[PDB]
């Protein structure tokens, strides 16, 4: 049930899925994503950290049907999270609103917003299902934990 | 390249434009990507997300998502006003099968809305829009979200204030879809009288006297948690005997029945939009 647990949990599946990244610790996803929570408390943008229980499994949900096995670097892998987390925040955040600057690690910005629209029309769909239907929740809370 | 903008509906900037292809009528919304006020994208992204998924004739149809320049296009459905420019051309007033027929389209989207686990959380005229043959749509899901995961809280600053919920302006971290029925009960209020807010509080204690001044205050027996509240505080005992007569005009008995079981203090005895559309209010034998 722990966020730290969940967050490794994660780590270790993105180390497993992104086979071709021979250098990648379990824990630097972890790092990326504690980072740009710490980045918007303090610079005022929410209240409260976004990284709960149930938000890493909707990270997690979202990562396992939109991060290819083919991720060339550690940095495809970073800009592919940070989309991903993103939307997270944009689709399940309390706050009306976040800013892009945490979340951009490419010097195309175009880039970015081609894989905001092209992650939403794959899985907009499980990002409304997962809220709708507690079954579909609890399936992937179990595939999290069972990552480790 | 795709678009030919015809005129600047208002403001993301919305505009009345041309498929230079087809040449159909639509309404796009532009959104700046290369942020000034950092946070606009966000909201953006998240209307896309939940209009791809509401596909109903009482809800803003989403047609298609451009990404050109530094900028997001949504393509939507164009409709010919909104209900605050339609209370502005017939004076406030409206024959009562026109109030009947929109809270009936507003309950149909808003009961379509509910049944897709999303809250719309911002209902109000100018998110209304209004074509001459007498659709109404439900538009702008900017602070529209999903609901069903187990959560501490939602966000308290949602709804304008003329339109929230006491349990809400009670700063209560929880709602349901009951926050849209509220709203929804004082949009009825507003299209049955002269197209004026019910409840136009200058801020949050203004906002609760106007509604228990004219609903009377939720007693412990009404609503037995509203003193455990976040923000609650004494307000006086407003009777529950005041009229709403000469407050909905337009409206019988029938429909005076129907506002009171939408303007429920207590949010768990407010009338969902599915019961709603069952009220003899919309039945073929009401008077
Ligand atoms: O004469 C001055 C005046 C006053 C009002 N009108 C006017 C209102 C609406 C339409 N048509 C329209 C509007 C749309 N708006 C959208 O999004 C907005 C919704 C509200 N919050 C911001 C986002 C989405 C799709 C829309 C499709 N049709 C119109 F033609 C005129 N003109
Ligand atoms: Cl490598
Ligand atoms: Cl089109
Ligand atoms: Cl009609
Ligand atoms: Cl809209
Ligand atoms: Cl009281
Ligand atoms: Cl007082
Ligand atoms: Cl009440």
């Amino acid at each position: 049930a722990s966020t730290s647990e969940l967050l490794r949990c994660l780590g270790e599946f993105l180390c497993r899925r992104c086979y071709r990244l021979k250098h990648l610790s379990p824990t630097d996803p972890v790092l990326w994503l504690r980072s740009v929570d710490r980045s918007l408390l303090l610079q005022g943008w929410q209240d409260q950290g976004f990284i709960t229980p149930a938000n890493v499994v909707f990270l997690y949900m979202l990562c396992r049907d939109v991060i290819s096995s083919e991720v060339g670097s550690d940095h495809e892998l970073q800009a592919v999270l940070l989309t991903c987390l993103y939307l997270s925040y944009s689709y399940m955040g309390n706050e009306i609103s976040y800013p892009l600057k945490p979340f951009l690690v490419e010097s195309c910005k175009e880039a970015f917003w081609d894989r905001c629209l092209s992650v939403i029309n794959l899985m907009s769909s499980k990002m409304l299902q997962i809220n709708a239907d507690p079954h579909y929740f609890t399936q992937v809370f179990s595939d999290l934990k069972n990552e480790s | 390249q795709k678009y030919e903008k015809l005129e600047k509906i208002g403001e993301g900037t919305v505009f009345k434009a041309k498929n230079r292809e087809t040449h159909e009528i639509v309404a796009l919304k532009r959104v700046r990507l290369d942020d000034d006020d950092e946070g606009v994208p966000s909201s953006a992204l998240r209307e896309i997300c939940l209009l791809k998924e509401l596909k109903h004739k009482n809800i803003v149809r989403l047609h298609d998502v451009l990404h050109s320049d530094k900028k997001l296009t949504l393509v939507f459905e164009f409709c010919d006003q909104d209900l605050k420019k339609y209370f502005d051309s017939c004076n406030g007033d409206l024959d009562p099968e026109i109030v009947k027929s929109f809270l009936f389209q507003l309950l149909k989207g808003l009961g379509f809305c509910h049944s897709r686990n999303v809250l719309h959380r911002d209902l109000k005229p100018q998110n209304l829009l209004i074509n001459r043959n007498g659709e109404l749509k439900l538009a702008d899901f900017g602070l529209a979200r999903a609901f069903g995961i187990p959560v501490r809280c939602y966000s308290a600053e949602v709804v304008t204030l003329w339109y929230r919920p006491p349990d809400v302006l009670f700063g209560a971290k929880l709602y349901s879809t009951s926050i849209d029925m509220w709203s929804a009960g004082c949009i009825f209020a507003e299209l049955a009288n002269a197209g004026r807010p019910l409840f136009p509080g200058n801020d949050v204690d203004d906002q609760l006297k106007r509604i228990f001044r004219l609903l009377g205050t939720p007693t412990e027996e009404q609503w037995p948690s509203m003193t455990k509240l976040p923000d609650y505080k004494p307000y006086p005992m407003y009777p529950a005997t005041t009229s709403l007569v000469n407050v909905v005009p337009k409206l019988n008995a029938t429909g005076r029945d129907l506002l009171q079981n939408l303007l429920k203090c207590n949010p768990v005895q407010r009338i969902s939009a599915e019961e709603a559309l069952q009220h003899p209010y919309f039945s073929d034998f009401c008077p």
